[PDB]
């Protein structure tokens, strides 16, 4: 875990609809994935 | 050339930049200081005034 | 404009025309004139080459040291970098930050790479040679000299067939077996 | 016009050279133009919302719940006036210079960075900005002035000799 | 009456109440209208709301308390355990403010609950195990713990939570 | 006499007064010894005059005034005919010199043109769109297919512009050593050449701009859409400093005097406008010209000249506030009120691309398809040019010189408002009556700071109460004092 | 680009000057319609007949479609209706109109093309290649 250090921009309702609507392993990384995909594709 | 650009700065001594150029040396820090706390201590006694 | 004087340089300490601020100071055309790439904007490619592999080396490393993508883009990355020959030792995997620079990438040039196969005199005589078109490597003849040659193609980056400067060698050696055209 | 001339072997079967000119020239087919978007009324709709971002915008930010029961019915006999503050808007309506012009849209929004080249407040001599304004109204450099006029502009106020004993004056 | 803009339209349009503001004493009175208010528990609701707003919590946390009636607001003090006289009830509310409000932050996105706290009183609103998880936390860090041992322990609250 | 050229646009105290009359009279003394110099001014202007009722000023054609006309001015009358690149495009220097053309193909030549030096040649193989020179001979810029290059006297490419997404209208603000690009994109950037930074980058946000002219008097850019806006801009405000509606759909040209006061503006409705500038009250409209000029340019004397494609049409003292000096196109009904055609020229067959006027001399550059062609023009050249500023006779020395000085009094990129005699006021915070004073742990030290700003706080609402407290029925009469 | 009529009479040019033309084939008829349709913002790109040839679309860069027709206000050419594409940074990169099913196919620069049956507007289909 993170424990992240920051207040928030959100209420308890949105955390709670978050936890509502989420109900493949971290799009972050997926992101990162891609986009050194790319550069490595323009590197060769 | 030197009364002209002379006569120029007196004429725009009142622009704001130029003002900021022309006015500021390197006074001493002692005297510096001491007319910083006056002008404080000035300051002040025209409020209670 | 005139090599201004002392109280005209304190007035305008700022100004330049020949050279701004894009142009990274002076260092393309500085490069490009030292080392005779013929097309333009490549220092543009040679430092955005030492720029962007530590970019992408630094992009894959903070990437959580656990993942087999780390492990796959990494070995591509210094394999790719390897098969091409500007690292020497392939071992070097997060040094690559601080040599892999302008004087090791131009050094797999055709021409340095002539010049260190001692095929020439010289890079100002070994770019008259590879222009006139007398230099082949592997099987094909090639005539731009901003050419790397690879790793595995250093070995046979040598002169065709048929041509004055084979010619002349094999006079001077007088070995020239003149069955095989030279 | 349009069309006008081309004779080339393959081109120009007929309009050969009429040298004579005369009595064969009253075509005249002239092109009409079109009703695009009638840019008049873009005009006037962009002249309207920067004039209706302008004229103070005056705001009635009333008390919305304080005192008279709001909400879900039962309108009350009071009328709502409580708040009917007005923003310092850039200009007001009929100060700017659009209401004389037609099809002008000038906009007046105070520059921060020229800011910087007015002095803020008018000078000590020069006691408001008339005087001050036809002060600095004529320039002194070479440029915009002749040579007679230009050195009687500059000299100074106190002309010294150069290296000599400046004595008190005992004129009377 | 900074945020009365935003706090009466959840009571009026979008739950059926209606509002008036008394300066008499200085309250609010909430009235349920007969004619066409729905949810007769509306009006409890919407009061516990501007409860939980008038009581320290922000708007948008207080909206989050009228949507989604299942959470409640428990209140203690730092009275009540070890009498902490007033330098140490200073050592108190630094220490589970943390710096720059980062301690009661990180209870906050942990515990996924909001936490507010006066100078003697605090108030946590929230799911009821999670408040029940929030208050021993907090009643240890106000025994007096390290902060990187209730950085620990509310790791193992967080798997717990998930 | 000749005062309003010259001319720039009930006290207490004593010395004030003595002091204001003083000024008055210095500016009265120095503007009537400066207008005493057109007498000492070196030569006079040119003309044609009709002479007679059937010598009509646009029956005359480049064969008559190119027999009676100098020697000198008609080897000026040059031709510099092309034609393997494409429609050419003309822009002449600041000083009246350096010439610089561009084909549409790929073809731009720097070069003088009094003298056969042609310094900088260079083909390319992208479409050039304009050119302008910077200062001087030594660095000239060109709208390219998508990024501007500037170049160096010889042809060397000093800079491709990284900025400058496309471009297909440049040019120069001199004094202030700014370049200016418009392009396809609906930009406007500013790019000083001096220290290289780029200044500002305007979203038009109105459409690709068609046209554009530079006014010389305030440095101010006037951009023409194809809303029919003419907007004025400079990289003061972001947005645009001004707008007009000039034509309706796009307009193709617009062009300033060089005293900043006259627009002359046409559209593609086959329509042409007349624009005072400081008082922005359209002057005179005409219609009824048969093709929508494409390119209109205006003289250094009032001479404007159309360009309809094939035709080109001066027009003499058409910018007068009379409906005399209406530009119209042909005398009916025996009509000596009017506005014929000071003079005109037809081309064959080949569309005129632009015109421009060669600064200090009497002859009207204008380039089409087929290349380059000088129109020897009266009254269309200021004469008399002032040698402080801009000089046909340079030498290596001066020009170097006035590089020098120039660059010492490049002028910051703030000071081009609407009007750049507004840089001298008070900033509208006038007090015409001016009021001169005479006739009106850390937890605790945050605390007692905000201890002593609720006390500040406290003192200012006591003493505004204060000011403003200083500042401002029988039975009841009976029953009041309780 | 050109489009041609459905008889041999008129073409529609299209041009990156924003003016679309409409020019008659032969001269004898040319004071039929030679005019000059302005109006969008950026370039015009395409230039449509129908078929009943009354109505004439004329479809922009940025996403516009203009109809053009022959209403009153001797009376010429106005534009009754206006419509636009909405792509939020996709300029219509190619366009046709078959008029005997009234089919208009937009193809934008992102790989995304529309079609629509154009007298009411409506999207048939959207898809991306």
């Amino acid at each position: 875990f993170e424990l992240s250090d920051v207040k928030s921009s959100k209420s308890l309702a949105e955390i709670y609809e978050d936890d509502y609507t989420r109900a493949a392993l971290s799009e972050e990384l997926q992101k990162a994935h891609s986009e050194i995909s790319e550069l490595y594709a323009n590197l060769v | 050339k030197l009364e002209y650009d002379e006569k120029l700065k007196e004429r725009f001594r009142h622009m704001p930049e130029i003002k900021r150029i022309s006015r500021h040396r390197h006074v001493p820090q002692v005297i510096k200081k001491a007319q910083e706390i006056k002008n404080i201590e000035l300051s002040s006694i025209k409020r209670r005034e | 404009v005139r090599k201004l004087k002392h109280h005209e340089q304190k007035l305008l300490k700022k100004v330049d025309f020949l050279e701004w601020k894009q142009d990274q100071g002076h260092r393309d055309t500085q490069v490009m004139r030292t080392y005779h790439i013929q097309n333009r904007e490549d220092y543009h490619k040679y430092n955005r080459i030492c720029g962007d592999i530590r970019r992408l080396a630094n992009k894959l490393s903070l990437l959580p040291p656990t993942d087999p993508f780390r492990r796959k883009h990494e070995q591509l990355l210094l394999d790719k970098l390897y098969a091409m020959g500007v690292l020497t030792t392939k071992s070097k995997i997060s040094d690559l930050e601080n040599k892999v620079t302008v004087s090791a990438i131009c050094r797999r040039r055709l021409p340095v790479i002539m010049h260190r196969l001692k095929m020439a005199e010289t890079i100002q005589d070994a770019v008259k040679f590879i222009e006139q078109g007398h230099v082949r490597v592997g099987p094909n003849l090639i005539n731009d000299p901003a050419y790397l040659v690879t790793r595995n193609m250093e070995d046979y980056v040598t002169w065709v067939d048929n041509s004055k400067i084979k010619k002349t060698l094999l006079r001077y050696r007088n070995q020239i077996d003149d069955f095989d055209f030279s | 016009s349009t069309r006008l001339k081309i004779v080339d072997p393959y081109g120009g079967s007929d309009d050969e050279q009429g040298d004579n000119v005369f009595m064969f020239k009253q075509q005249d087919v002239i092109a009409e133009a079109f009703a695009g978007d009638d840019v008049v009324a873009e005009f006037q709709e962009e002249k309207k919302r920067v004039i209706d971002d302008e004229d103070d915008k005056e705001v009635d930010t009333t008390l919305p719940g304080w005192g008279e029961w709001a909400g879900a019915g039962s309108k009350p006999k009071n009328k709502k006036r409580k708040f009917i503050k007005k923003v310092k808007g850039v200009v007001n309506k009929d100060k700017r210079r659009d209401k004389n012009l037609q099809n002008v849209i000038i906009n007046e929004k105070v520059n921060k960075k020229n800011l910087k080249y007015q002095s803020s407040a008018v000078p000590f001599p020069f006691e408001n900005r008339e005087q001050y304004e036809r002060s600095l109204r004529m320039p002194i450099g070479q440029e915009w002035t002749s040579r007679a006029s230009h050195q009687e502009l500059i000299k100074p106020r106190i002309m010294t000799k150069p290296g000599q004993v400046i004595d008190p004056l005992k004129a009377p | 009456r900074n945020s009365w803009t935003k706090i009466y339209p959840p009571l009026v349009e979008h739950l059926k109440l209606q509002v008036r503001m008394n300066l008499k004493t200085k309250s609010v009175e909430l009235r349920t209208n007969p004619k066409f208010t729905t949810d007769p528990g509306a009006l409890q609701k919407g009061a516990d709301f501007i409860k939980a707003f008038t009581l320290g919590f922000d708007l948008d946390d207080s909206i989050a308390l009228l949507r989604l009636d299942d959470l409640y607001i428990e209140t203690f003090e730092v009275k009540d355990v070890k009498t902490l006289t007033g330098d140490h009830l200073s050592r108190a509310i630094g220490r589970i403010a943390g710096k720059d409000g980062k301690t009661k932050f990180a209870i906050e996105n942990a515990t996924r609950t909001r936490i507010v706290l006066a100078d003697s009183k605090i108030h946590i609103l929230g799911g009821f195990t999670h408040i029940r998880m929030a208050r021993e936390s907090v009643v240890s860090l106000i025994l007096g713990s390290p902060p990187g041992k209730v950085y620990g322990n509310l790791r193992t609250v967080a798997s717990r939570l998930k | 006499e000749n005062q309003n050229k010259f001319e720039r646009s009930q006290t207490k105290d004593k010395k004030l007064r003595a002091g204001l009359k003083k000024i008055d009279e210095q500016y009265k003394k120095a503007v009537s010894s400066a207008a005493a110099t057109d007498y000492l001014l070196p030569e006079s202007n040119g003309y044609l005059e009709p002479e007679n009722e059937l010598e009509k000023t646009f029956k005359v054609q480049q064969s008559e005034i190119k027999s009676s006309v100098d020697v000198s001015t008609a080897n000026k009358a040059l031709d510099l005919s092309l034609k393997e690149f494409g429609p050419y495009h003309i822009k002449y220097a600041k000083n009246g010199t350096h010439l610089l053309i561009t084909g549409r193909k790929g073809h731009v030549a720097s070069m003088d043109w009094r003298k056969g030096q042609l310094r900088a040649e260079l083909f390319l193989n992208e479409t050039c769109h304009s050119a302008t020179y910077l200062q001087n001979e030594q660095y000239f810029a060109v709208a390219q297919k998508k990024y501007t290059f500037i170049y160096d006297h010889e042809g060397t490419e000093l800079h491709r512009l990284k900025q400058h997404i496309e471009a297909r209208h440049l040019d120069f603000l001199p004094y202030h050593y700014l370049l200016v690009t418009a392009g396809e994109t609906g930009w406007l950037k500013y790019h000083d050449v001096s220290t290289g930074q780029l200044v500002s980058e305007l979203r038009t946000k109105a459409g690709p701009t068609m046209a554009m002219a530079q006014n010389p008097w305030n440095a101010v850019m006037h951009l023409g859409h194809s809303n029919g806006t003419v907007s004025l801009w400079s990289p003061s405000m972001p947005e645009p400093l001004v707008k007009l509606l000039s034509a309706r759909g796009p307009v193709n040209s617009i062009a300033i005097d060089r005293s900043g006061y006259y627009m002359a503006t046409t559209g593609a409705d086959r329509s042409m406008k007349i624009w005072d500038i400081r008082n922005f009250k359209q002057l005179h409209s005409v219609e009824s010209l048969p093709t929508p000029g494409t390119n209109v340019s205006i003289s250094d004397t009032g001479l404007l000249a159309l360009s309809r494609g094939p035709h080109v049409t001066l027009w003499k003292d058409a910018l007068k506030l009379s409906g005399d000096s209406k530009p119209c196109f042909g005398s009916m009904g025996g009509n000596p009120h009017r506005n014929t055609p000071y003079m005109s020229h037809l081309f064959a067959g080949n569309k005129v691309e632009n015109l421009g006027f060669v600064p200090f001399e009497d002859l009207l550059g204008v380039g089409h398809q087929t290349g380059i062609t000088n129109l020897i023009v009266p009254g269309a050249g200021e004469a008399n040019y002032d040698a402080l500023e801009l000089n046909p006779f340079e030498t290596k020395k001066q020009r170097q010189e006035q590089e020098v000085r120039t660059l010492l009094n490049k002028l910051p990129a703030d000071t081009i408002t609407l009007d750049p005699n507004s840089i001298g006021s008070v900033d509208k915070r006038s007090s015409t009556i001016r009021l001169n004073a005479k006739d009106l742990r850390s937890f605790l030290r945050k605390k007692t700071q905000n201890v002593i700003d609720e006390r500040k706080l406290r003192v200012q609402k006591q003493l505004d109460k204060e000011k403003n407290i200083r500042k401002r029925d029988v039975i009841e009469e009976a029953l009041s004092r309780f | 680009s050109l489009t041609w009529s459905q008889d041999s009479r008129f073409i529609l040019t299209t041009s990156k000057d924003l003016s679309a033309k409409i020019w008659s084939v032969d001269s004898e008829e040319k004071n039929l319609a030679a005019t000059t349709f302005n109006g969008h913002r950026d370039y015009v790109m395409g230039a449509f007949f129908s078929h009943d040839q009354e109505k004439i679309y004329t479809v922009s860069k940025d996403g516009a479609v203009f109809v053009w027709e022959f209403t009153k206000r001797k009376y010429s050419w106005r534009i009754t209706k206006k419509h636009f594409f909405y792509a939020n940074q996709a300029k219509v990169k190619c366009v046709t109109f078959h008029p005997a099913t009234r089919l208009l196919a937009v193809g934008f620069t992102s790989g995304e093309f529309r079609l629509y049956d154009l007298p009411d507007f409506t999207l048939i289909q959207q898809l991306s290649m």
